[PDB]
């Protein structure tokens, strides 16, 4: 055990040195930054601004804290000087707008710091109104903030990490927690003042999982479809218009071990992915739901993080306690490989990011750039990276 | 206060829906081919190459 800890800390040090040696041959962009507090959550906000007179743009990240002691917790918005490194994403013609260099200097400042009650287990901006952010906080309360608390959502009896807005019904929110419950909420920001904290109770509670509910997501094209995954090893599809006492119209024994994440494809309405403690990502056709489409193998430990590319239908990212973020290309499924190439894994494993030296907490695809990801680990390090276009183009 | 480990500028110049039924068959067919080629071999291929050389 002492020897295992010695060996693990040794292995990680060697891996990180080997990674740094190969970064020039793997990425078009790598940015690292030591945060003052570690964050459990990350999400890019939708906005990008080209800064006149500079070689960068300003893009923003939603972060949180988890002090877990007698220190104050905060919801944070960080502002990143994202260097102009891509001819395709920046209008360079006004030559006040310069191209960035490897010698340049770029900063990250905490642009907003809002006191938060408890660990920030997860934070998501409302898609229809990006100034509104929901969090999962102390004891299972969820909180709503207007960044330009406004509400507290009481219903959960244990902390939770599942939280998702409805992209087709503004202010509709779903949450899932370690109390085995999923709560639905109607958050009307009209009510918001600035003085008082409004207390909201759920519009519905689902008692359909028999263990911790780890993740929920609404279908991007159906305002009544909610997907949930749980430590009870099920993926469940709920029709929010139906009687909550009723069973979920479909219960899928998707894995034989805990399922940590669910991700619905933003372009293909029937394509869904689940990430599990069995070290695997499973793909599903919602029309043919009890028979898995494919298994994405490669991670060496539990898979926790999962997010489709916002730009390319066949591209999927996952993260794992094996300290890797992997990017998969579904179009390569079933191809043949040389024996040497197969040593790196399945052909659909397009790219591996191995820059983190601890458990990966969460990652988020940058919506305003080409193949840019922001990712977090336990040791306060934020990384903003982009694989070489030679690999994905 | 940020470390920039690499920057390589992307110069000027360089998206079809997935059919899920086709993906399912390709997954299953590839699995059949990889059990036949790699799993519990009945002889060592390197043995045959050595004898034929
Ligand atoms: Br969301
Ligand atoms: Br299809
Ligand atoms: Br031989």
């Amino acid at each position: 055990e002492l020897n295992a800890e010695i060996d693990l800390q040794k292995t990680i040090q060697e891996e990180y040195k080997l990674w740094k040696q190969n970064v020039p041959f793997l990425y078009d962009l790598v940015i690292t930054h030591a945060l003052e507090w570690p964050s459990l959550t990350i999400q890019w906000l939708p906005d990008k601004k080209t800064i006149p007179g500079t070689d960068y743009s300003i893009q923003r990240l939603i972060l949180g804290t988890h002090t877990s002691g007698n220190d104050q917790n905060y919801l944070q918005i960080a502002s990143v000087q994202l260097p102009n490194f891509d001819e395709d994403t920046t209008e360079f013609t006004p030559s006040t707008i310069r191209r960035a260099q490897a010698t340049g200097s770029y900063t990250i400042e905490i642009s907003q710091k809002i006191p938060h009650d408890g660990d920030v287990n997860r934070a998501r901006y409302m898609p229809q109104k990006p100034e509104i952010i929901a969090t999962m906080g102390e004891g299972g309360n969820a909180y709503i903030f207007d960044t330009t608390p406004q509400a507290v959502l009481k219903g959960h009896t244990a902390e939770g990490f599942g939280l998702c807005w409805n992209p087709n019904l503004p202010g509709n929110l779903a949450t899932g927690a370690e109390d085995q419950v999923i709560c639905l909420w109607d958050v009307q920001t009209q009510s918001f003042t600035s003085s008082e904290t409004k207390v909201i109770s759920p519009i519905a509670k689902y008692h359909r999982h028999t263990d911790i509910v780890n993740d929920v997501q609404f279908h991007p094209q159906h305002e009544a479809l909610l997907a949930s995954v749980s430590d009870d090893c099920t993926l469940q599809i709920h029709d929010t218009r139906l009687n909550p006492e009723e069973e979920a119209p479909k219960v899928i024994q998707a894995h034989s071990k805990a399922i940590n994440a669910v991700a619905i494809n933003p372009f293909n309405d029937y394509l869904l992915a689940t990430a599990s403690a069995d070290k695997t990502v499973a793909l599903w056709d919602l029309r043919n739901p009890y028979q898995r489409l494919h298994t994405l193998e490669g991670h060496e430990d539990e898979v926790y993080g999962l997010e489709w590319s916002p730009h390319d239908e066949p591209i999927l990212a996952s993260s794992s306690t094996d300290r890797r973020v992997c990017i998969w290309d579904l179009e390569k499924i079933g191809e043949e490989q040389t024996p040497e190439d197969a040593e790196d894994g399945s052909p659909e494993l397009l790219f591996m990011h191995g820059g983190h030296t601890n458990r990966i907490s969460e990652f988020s695809w940058c919506p305003n750039e080409r193949w840019v990801v922001g990712s977090l680990a336990d040791d306060n390090i934020l990384q903003i990276w982009s694989p070489s276009r030679v690999i994905w183009g | 206060e940020t470390e920039l480990l690499v920057l390589r500028f992307r110069e000027f110049g360089v998206n079809h829906p997935i059919n899920l039924h086709s993906l399912r068959s390709k997954s299953l067919i590839r699995a059949q081919g990889k059990k036949l080629d790699l799993h519990n071999r009945v002889f060592l291929r390197r043995n045959v190459r050595a004898v034929k050389m």
